[PDB]
RNA sequence: GGAGCCAGCGAGUCUAACCUUGGCCGAGAGGUCUUGGUAAAAACUCCGUCGGGG
């Protein structure tokens, strides 16, 4: 891990940089959900659950 | 009587010995029967005396240890004449931790007589304290609510304080005694001393303590005995025993 | 049954902490009012 | 002369146990 | 009987709360007020809808 | 044009002198043995102006806080207000027998 | 979109983030607004850009800035290159280029600290 | 004496003293309680106080 680190290469693009997210503290945030949907109800289904 | 004789032997050998003059309590220890419920934690609980005092708040010196701020209370506690010469110093656990270290700690229990802090700090207020303080039971800390007034569920904590209030809870404390609990079957009470009272002060002090911890009633503090108590010694942390009362 | 009837037909702790309930001291009036 | 007594007894019982 | 009373007390608290905040989702101009006692509540302008 | 007035240098009280200008808490810290809460705390017992001088506290108060001093627990007072041969046998021993393990070693 | 922009300043073990963004001008550092700057000789220090520019161009804006790592003085110097760099690179995104240049030449004549740190390697002979 | 506030390397089911006072339990081995004494962020800023050595 620590070789990798210093070979880091500081130039990449993926794609998911896209659609993953990070805290300033620069660890990788991720999701209780998993999914690319529940994110948050909309007021709709919020009127149906209710 | 036979108590009251060994009472003075243990006094006379007191005298003579040189190991026992420099050591200046009495504990009375207690065999039982059965083990008690309750862990031992370090919360020692009071026991009342009824016709004889021990001490004076006015003879001992006091630290006192707070919330966090300290601000009214050092400042309250200073100037409101119920306490204006009671407590010799004041000082919150943040500033403790800060201030004293090791050595410090250790010339701390050298100087200061008895300590008191408030019961929303006890729980944490050993660890700072290390074991030095927590070597056996002598210089075991209080708990006292300050301000009188009581914290409910989902409401927020109301600041006060009262001298009133506060120099009577020191006064019962330092008035009467406190033991601690424990699980195993014997324990342990300091009870007098050799000089500021004398013998039949000391017979009436071990007749309330063994009826206050016979009662039934009163169930967090004196309702401490399960069982059958056996037998009662006298000793000093360094004397030997001497047995009364076995049957 | 009378509690009841009427029903259908009609201290320091803290807490948090407790330590504290048995801890505390039952402080006595005289050793307030007075003064040694 | 109490104290040697017991402390004596103290004594006799360890050694005969 | 007294435990069932009890509890029909709780269930009512709970739906009522809940349908004024099922009711606060839909239309209109709504206005919060701070009873001083330190309740929370609403009031609806006057507005009559189509 | 004329005013009259209402000042006494260093003092003998207890077995030692004290200086005579300066204020009553360094009076009484100057005298031996006892601290600043104390004398603060048995001057305002006492009920003298903190911030007079030596030289002033004339004689009736200070022979009331020489009362105080002299007996103090009769005024509502705590009691924070009073105040070889093993090395010549270690040494020869540990010398000797040290020369006994030079001697076989 | 919010029309935003983002930088950041360095002493020489210090972190400066800087926020800038359209808002009712005011400014906020740390939670805190920015007359309660703690070392009180050098809060003179973070007021020079400010001062050095006017104050109208920060009555317009909204800036954050919070501050990790380092020492008081540190900490200071990069609270202030960080409001440098994030003035002008707003100004450079929402406003006229010309607006930019006159604040980068005030900048840099007055103390070039200011738009460039200075990382200080050694020199070995 | 307060009060304000700031860093960076580090994480192996791994991290830690001594003798002493006695009660009880057990055939012990010893177990458990009881008890006394000895070894082990700071400078910064601001406010308030003071002005030869054992």
């Amino acid at each position: 891990l620590r070789e990798k680190a210093k070979e880091r290469n500081p130039d990449e693009y993926y794609h998911a940089m896209h659609s993953r997210k990070t805290d300033a503290k620069g660890l990788l945030i991720s999701s209780r959900h998993g999914d690319e949907e529940d994110e948050s109800l909309s007021m709709d289904q919020v009127k149906l659950l209710k | 009587g036979l108590a009251e004789k060994a009472l003075k032997a243990l006094i006379l050998q007191c005298e003579e010995n040189p190991s026992l003059k420099n050591d200046k309590d009495i504990h009375i220890i207690i065999n039982t029967g059965k083990k008690m419920g309750i862990n031992r934690d370090n919360i020692p609980r009071i026991i009342p005396l009824t016709k004889y005092k021990l001490f004076k708040p006015r003879d001992l010196n006091i630290l006192l240890i707070t919330k966090d701020p300290s601000a009214l209370y050092r400042e309250t506690l200073t100037k409101d004449e119920h306490t204006s010469e009671l407590f010799k110093e004041i000082i919150s656990v943040k500033n403790l931790r800060r201030r004293f270290k090791g050595s410090k700690l250790t010339q701390l229990y050298k100087d200061f007589d008895l300590v008191v802090a408030d019961y929303r700090v006890h729980h944490l207020l050993p660890e700072v304290l290390g074991s030095r303080f927590y070597h056996g039971s002598k210089k075991l800390p209080y708990m006292i609510r300050m301000s009188k007034e009581v914290k409910l569920k989902r409401q927020q904590m109301v600041e006060k304080c009262d001298p009133i209030y506060v120099r009577a809870q020191l006064r019962s404390i330092c008035k009467n005694t406190s033991y601690i609990p424990n699980n195993d079957n014997c324990l342990s009470v300091r009870v007098g001393y050799i000089q500021k009272h004398s013998i039949p002060e000391i017979l009436q002090n071990i007749q309330d303590t063994i009826n206050f911890l016979t009662d039934k009633s009163k169930r967090p503090q004196g309702g401490v005995i399960k069982g059958g108590i056996i037998s009662i010694f006298v000793k000093t942390s360094n004397s030997t025993s001497l047995p009364i009362y076995q049957f | 049954l009378e509690d009841i009837q009427q029903s259908i037909l009609k201290f320091v702790k803290d807490h948090r902490y407790p330590g504290l309930t048995p801890g505390l001291a039952p402080v006595g009036l005289s050793d307030e009012e007075d003064s040694s | 002369d109490y104290y040697q007594q017991v402390q004596r007894g103290k004594q006799d019982k360890k050694i005969s146990r | 009987v007294k435990q069932h009373l009890q509890r029909e007390t709780q269930l009512k608290q709970v739906q009522q709360r809940m349908d004024a905040q099922r009711e606060l989702l839909k239309k209109g101009s709504k206005k919060k007020i701070v009873d001083s006692s330190g309740k929370i509540s609403f009031k609806w302008k006057k507005q009559r809808k189509r | 044009s004329l005013v009259v007035q209402e000042f006494q240098h260093i003092l003998r009280l207890l077995n030692t002198n004290v200086d005579g200008n300066i204020k009553i808490v360094y009076a009484l810290t100057t005298i031996k043995g006892v601290g600043r809460r104390y004398s603060n705390l048995v001057c305002k017992k006492a009920d003298v102006d903190l911030h007079k001088r030596a030289g002033e506290l004339t004689q009736e108060e200070l022979e009331r806080i020489v009362q105080i001093m002299q007996n103090p627990t009769h005024y509502k007072i705590p009691a924070w207000f009073l105040n070889h041969t093993l090395a010549n046998n270690v040494e020869s021993k540990l010398r000797d027998d040290l020369e006994r393990l030079k001697k076989i070693r | 979109a919010v029309p935003s922009v983002q930088t950041f300043g360095k002493k020489k073990s210090a972190t400066a983030v800087a926020h800038v963004k359209a808002g009712k001008g005011l400014i906020k550092v740390n939670g805190s607004p920015i007359t309660l700057v703690e070392p009180e000789i050098l809060r003179f220090k973070v007021y020079e850009p400010l001062l050095l520019v006017g104050l109208d161009k920060f009555s317009n804006i909204d800036i954050r800035v919070r501050v990790t790592g380092g020492g008081h003085v540190s900490q200071v110097y990069a609270i202030r290159q960080a409001i440098a760099k994030g003035l002008v690179a707003y100004h450079q995104k929402y406003v006229d280029e010309q607006s930019k240049n006159e604040l980068k030449k005030a900048f840099t004549s007055y103390d070039r600290t200011l738009l460039i740190a200075d990382s200080r390697r050694p020199e070995p002979k």
